[PDB]
RNA sequence: AACCGCGAUCUCGGUGAAAUUGUAGUAUCGGUGAAGAUGCCGAUUACCCGCAACGGGACGAAAAGACCCCGUGAACCUUU
RNA sequence: UGUAGGUAUAAGUAACGAUAAAGGGGGCGAGAACCCCCCUCGCCGAAAGACCAAGGAUUCCUGAUCAACGCUAAUCGGAUCAGGGUUAGUCGGGGCCUAAGGAUAAGCCGAAUGGCGAUCCGAUGGAAGAACCGGUUAAUAUUCCGGUACUGAUA
RNA sequence: ACCGUGAGGGAAAGGUGAAAAGAACCUCGAACAGAGGAGUGCAAUAGACCCUGAACCCGUCUGCCUACAAGCGGUAGGAGCGCCAGGUGUGACUGCGUGCCUUUUGCAUAAUGAACCUACGAGUUACUGUUUGUGGCAAGGUUAAUUGUU
RNA sequence: UAAGGGCAGACGGUGGAUGCCUAGGCUCUCGGAGGCGAAGAAGGACGUGAUAAGCUGCGAAAAGCUGCGGGAAUCGGCACAUACGAAUUGAUCCGCAGAUAUCCGAAUGGGGCAACCCGUCAGGCCCCUGACACAUGAAUUUUCAUGAGCGAACGCGGGGAACUGAAACAUCUCAUUACCCGUAGGAGAAGAAAACAAGUGAUUCCCUCAGUAGUGGCGAGCGAACGGGGAU
C-alpha cells in the first residue's frame, strides 16, 4: 500500500522509457500539395480520393 | 568598460543564432516535453504538418513558436527559406513558476494543487 | 445645501421625455421630503407637488495598490424624484 | 446535520454588543484590554 | 531651506557629462533638489501616439549641487553668499568678484 | 453456479492530488547471526524496459502499546 | 517523530462530487461536446413549480475582459473593471401596550468590585387609523402613469 | 489579513536604474500570450516578479561506457577510447567491502531516527565561595559608598 | 544497434541562499514634564478633494478660515498623474495667538440593539426645520464652585492562591509573590523619642557591621539591629 523507499531518478526515467507521443499518419496531396491525415478528407480543398466531398 | 565589452561580444554572437522563445506557458512541462521530443531534429515543413495534426494539446502553441523561429531566421538572413532547407536543430522545455492552490479532502483535511508552467526554446538552422 | 447633484441617466431621460414635470436629484441621506422640497423651491423658483425618495448605500469597491488589495466603500446618498406642478420645467 | 453556528442578529447584539459590554465592570475590562491591544474592531457592533 | 539657485538664473554645470556648459534655469524641483537647465542633459523619450507620438528630445533634470551661479564679470561659475547691501534686504552676491546677482 | 443490464474498471484527449520516503544496479535456497536475512557465507538461477491482475514477504503503513511492570508522576472515587 | 521556505517521490497515478440523457441544424468567433437561436428526446411536477420570514449583502441589469477563479475547454459565468438599478398617507416595520426576563426607586444586605428590591424597558402576543382595475422597465411596482376610492390631522 | 459565538489567538511581505531616459517603430502571431529586432542606457543575461543570483530539484548538447548480467554502490588495481603535453574525462576486467546516529552485555539488525536542500536550532550571564596560572606591594595588604579638579 | 540508462564538462531553467545596503528595531545617558475630561475626554462612526478615496489632515466655515512675527519663489499632503488655478500688491512654508469643530462615548431631557428612536417648556421660522434649557451625587445656600470617566510606570491601602522546595508530607517554604479591588501626587510613604543603648540624639537612601545575633519538623530555610563611614 505504501512505498517503502522513494524512487531514484534512474528508476523513474526507466519506467518513463515507454511514454511517447504518437506521430500522426500524414499523406501528401499529389494535386493540392499539402499535408492531410490518411483516409480523411483534405480540409484545404475538400477533395477525397479525387472527388469533391465538402463544397466550400 | 568591462561589462560594455562583454555585452558587445554577446551581441555580436547573437547575430548568427536563429531562435524563438515561449515563456510562462501555463501548462505541464512534462506534457510539453513529449511534443518537443517528437519534433526534435525534423525538417521544418514536415514538423509543421506533424504539429498541425498531432493529438496533443501543446502542439498548437509549439506550431506558433516554430513559425516565429522561421520568421526570425528569415529576418536575420534577409531572404526567404526554400522548401526543405531548414530543420529543427535545437529544442528544450524548462519548468517555470508554479501556482499553488488548495483542494478540500474528506474529514476536514486540505491538499495542495500545483498548476505548473513551462518555457520552450526553438532553434532552426540549415541542413548542413 | 442638501442637494448634491442631478441624476443624468437613461431612466431619468425616459421619465422626463414621458412626463416632463419630473426631475431626479441626489441629496444627503438625512434630508427628508419637506426639506428636499423647500430646497428645490429655493434653488429653482418652482412650485413642487410631490416628492419620492429612496436610500442607497455605497457600493463596496476594491482599491488596488502595488503589493495587494484593500477593501473600500463609496459614500451613501439619497435619491429624490421630484414632481413639479403641471406647467413648469427645470 | 445542524452545526453549532445559527446566526441571529438580535441574539448577537444582546450577547456581545457594545451596550452589554458596557453594562458590567468585567465587560469594561474587556473593552479596555482590546483598546490597549489596539484592535480595529472593538465589539461585534463594529462589523457590517 | 532657501536654495543657491532659482528659476531665471543662468548657471554653469561643474560636474557630469555636460561639464563646462552654461544655461538658463527653467524649473526647480525642490523636493528632490534637481533643476532643469535649458539645452542641457538631453534625453530621447519614446512616446506612443496620444494627445502621433515618436521620439521626443527633451531636457532631464540635473542635481543642484552640480550647478553654480555664473559670475557676471567673467562667467567663471563662482560660489555665492548673501548680504544686506540693497537697503538692508538680503541679496545674493558672487564671491569671486563681490558683485550682486540680479 | 450460469447468463444478462447500467455505473465503476480498461484505452485515448483535458485537468491533476495523497499517505509514504537514509541511499539503492532491491533474485532463490540452505547456513550464519541481537537466536525468523533482498543486502553476510557457499552455491543456484537470471538478456534490457513496460502494461494488466493477486496479495506471501519487506517483523508493510498508521497511532512515542490502552495489556504488564516501573515513577517516593497525576487525577477521580470510597471508607471504622 | 526538531522549526520556516523551496523542491522532489509515489505519478501523469487516485479523482473530476448522486446512473434524470441526450441528438441534430443554424449563429457568433482566431479557436466550440459545453456559449446563443430552432427542432427532436429525457427528468421533476404536495416539486426539483410559485410565495413570506431568518440569514446573506450588490451576487440584480448592461457594456468591455478570459490573466486568476469555475475540479475540462469556454466566445460563457453567481468571475475582473466601469456604468446603471430598489420611488408608498393605504404593503411590512416602527412610533402605542404589556409577558418571560432585565435595569432600577423607597428600602435591605454586604472586605472592595457589588447582591437583592414595585415604575421603566423588553415580542415570539394585543392595538394600528386607509382601494383598486388596467398599462409600464434592460433592471422597481398594491410604491411610477391613467381611471375609481378610502383614511387621519389642520384652516 | 486570517481564525474563533466570544474572551482571545495572530502571520507573510524591503533592494530596476545616476537619471524613467520604463523600450517610438518593424517581424511572427487572433492577440505583446510570448519572443526576435530597433532604440535608451556604463550595463536589458539591469525590462517591471527587475542588484548579486548558491543548493536541492529540472533540461539540452558534447565525450566515454552500457542489453549473459546479481547484494551499503565505494575502495585498491587496470586495458581501451577521447581531449588539452604531462595533465584530464570515461572506464572493459580483477581483489576487498552487511550505511550512519542513538541505545546497549551485545545491533547489518526485522531495536530508535531522518524525503532532500538552503536557512534556524541547545553549558550563557550576574553575585558569592574555593583551587590554580600570572602579577603588584610586603609585616603588612587593600579601600567601599562617596568627595574635589577636569 | 543504443530503446533507454550511467558519469563528467559546458550552457540554461527554477528557487531565492549569500555579499553589500537601509532609520525599522534594541539598550541606555542627560535635561524637562508627569496627566486629559461636564467649557464634554480617551477611543470610535459618518463625512470632507476637479477627478472613486486606501492612508494623512480637517469637521457642514470640513487636505481647511483670521491676526501678529519669520522668510523669498514657487505652491496646491502620500500611495511613480494629468488638468485647472493661486503667488513678489509677497502664495505655499515655520513660530505664537484665535475662529469653526457633525454623531456616539462618563453621555448627563427619556429610552436604546454605540454612532439611533422619542419628548417637554420657552422663544424664531413655518405638518417640518435651525438655535436654548431640561441628569445624578456630594459642600452649599433655589444662584454658586467641586466630583463621575479614561490613562504608562512609580506610592499607599483592602482581599489573597497554587504549582514548587523540604528529594513523600501536614508545621514551615513558594510569598505578606501572582492576581482582583480602592485611591493620590509629581513624587508618595515616613518623620521630631513614653528612642536606642549600657554615650548617641527626627525621618529617608547608599556602603559596612553580616550571612553575624537570633529563629527554625533547630529540618529545608529565613535573617536583623546597635555602632562606624557617607548623601541630605
Ligand atoms: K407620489
Ligand atoms: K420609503
Ligand atoms: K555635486
Ligand atoms: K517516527
Ligand atoms: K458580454
Ligand atoms: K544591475
Ligand atoms: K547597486
Ligand atoms: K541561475
Ligand atoms: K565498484
Ligand atoms: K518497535
Ligand atoms: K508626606
Ligand atoms: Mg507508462
Ligand atoms: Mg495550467
Ligand atoms: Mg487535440
Ligand atoms: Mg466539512
Ligand atoms: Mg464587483
Ligand atoms: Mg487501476
Ligand atoms: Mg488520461
Ligand atoms: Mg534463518
Ligand atoms: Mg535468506
Ligand atoms: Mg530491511
Ligand atoms: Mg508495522
Ligand atoms: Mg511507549
Ligand atoms: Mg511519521
Ligand atoms: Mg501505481
Ligand atoms: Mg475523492
Ligand atoms: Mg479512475
Ligand atoms: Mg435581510
Ligand atoms: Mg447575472
Ligand atoms: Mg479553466
Ligand atoms: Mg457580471
Ligand atoms: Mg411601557
Ligand atoms: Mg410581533
Ligand atoms: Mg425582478
Ligand atoms: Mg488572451
Ligand atoms: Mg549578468
Ligand atoms: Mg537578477
Ligand atoms: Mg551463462
Ligand atoms: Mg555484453
Ligand atoms: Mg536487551
Ligand atoms: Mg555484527
Ligand atoms: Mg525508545
Ligand atoms: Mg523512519
Ligand atoms: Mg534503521
Ligand atoms: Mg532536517
Ligand atoms: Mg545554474
Ligand atoms: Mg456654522
Ligand atoms: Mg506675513
Ligand atoms: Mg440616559
Ligand atoms: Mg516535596
Ligand atoms: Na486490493
Ligand atoms: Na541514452
Ligand atoms: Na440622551
Ligand atoms: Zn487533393
Amino acid at each position: 500500500a505504501h512505498p517503502k523507499r522513494r524512487q531514484s531518478k534512474t528508476r523513474t526515467a526507466k519506467r518513463r522509457t515507454h511514454d511517447k507521443a504518437v506521430m500522426p499518419t500524414l499523406a501528401k496531396c499529389p494535386n493540392c500539395g499539402a499535408w492531410h491525415i490518411y483516409h480523411t478528407v483534405c480540409g484545404d480543398c475538400g477533395y477525397y480520393r479525387g472527388k469533391l466531398a465538402i463544397e466550400k | 568598460a568591462r561589462k560594455h565589452n562583454s555585452a558587445e561580444a554577446r551581441k555580436e554572437a547573437l547575430k548568427q543564432m536563429y531562435f524563438a522563445k515561449l515563456r510562462n506557458v501555463p501548462t505541464s512541462p512534462r506534457k510539453m516535453r513529449l511534443v518537443a521530443d517528437m519534433i526534435r531534429g525534423m525538417e521544418v515543413n514536415r514538423a509543421l504538418g506533424v504539429l498541425k495534426f498531432s493529438n496533443k494539446e501543446a502542439s498548437a502553441r509549439v506550431e506558433k513558436l516554430l513559425r516565429s523561429a522561421v520568421a526570425n531566421w528569415e529576418e536575420k538572413n534577409e531572404r526567404k527559406a526554400e522548401e526543405g532547407e531548414l530543420f529543427v536543430s535545437r529544442i528544450c522545455v524548462d519548468g517555470a513558476s508554479t501556482l499553488k492552490r488548495l483542494r478540500p479532502a474528506p474529514q476536514g483535511r486540505g491538499y495542495r494543487i500545483r498548476k505548473r508552467s513551462n518555457h520552450v526554446t526553438i532553434y532552426v538552422d540549415t541542413l548542413n | 445645501g442638501i442637494i448634491i447633484k442631478p441624476i443624468i441617466s437613461e431612466k431619468m431621460t425616459a421619465v422626463t421625455e414621458k412626463m416632463s414635470e419630473r426631475y431626479g436629484f441626489r441629496v444627503s441621506p438625512n434630508a427628508n421630503k419637506i426639506e428636499i422640497k423647500k430646497a428645490v423651491e429655493a434653488m429653482y423658483n418652482v412650485k413642487v407637488e410631490d416628492v419620492n425618495t429612496m436610500r442607497y448605500d455605497g457600493k463596496r469597491k476594491n482599491r488596488y495598490t502595488k503589493s495587494g488589495l484593500i477593501r473600500g466603500k463609496e459614500a451613501s446618498f439619497k435619491k429624490a424624484i421630484v414632481t413639479l406642478k403641471k406647467g413648469e420645467t427645470i | 446535520m445542524k452545526r453549532t453556528y445559527q446566526p441571529s442578529n438580535r441574539k448577537r447584539l444582546n450577547k456581545h454588543g457594545f451596550r452589554s459590554r458596557m453594562a458590567t465592570a468585567n465587560g469594561r475590562r474587556v473593552l479596555a484590554a482590546r483598546r490597549a491591544k489596539g484592535r480595529a474592531k472593538l465589539t461585534v457592533s463594529d462589523e457590517f | 531651506s532657501k536654495l543657491h539657485i532659482k528659476k531665471g538664473d543662468t548657471v554653469m554645470v561643474i560636474s557630469g557629462e555636460d561639464k563646462g556648459h552654461s544655461g538658463r534655469v527653467l524649473e526647480v524641483l525642490v523636493k528632490e533638489q534637481r533643476a532643469i537647465v535649458e539645452g542641457l542633459n538631453m534625453i530621447k523619450k519614446h512616446a506612443k501616439p496620444s494627445a502621433q507620438g515618436g521620439i521626443i528630445s527633451k531636457e532631464a533634470p540635473i542635481h543642484i549641487s552640480n550647478l553654480n551661479v555664473v559670475d557676471p564679470k567673467t562667467g567663471k561659475a563662482t560660489r555665492i553668499g548673501r548680504r544686506l547691501n540693497e537697503n538692508g534686504k538680503l541679496v545674493r552676491y558672487a564671491k569671486k568678484s563681490g558683485e550682486e546677482i540680479k
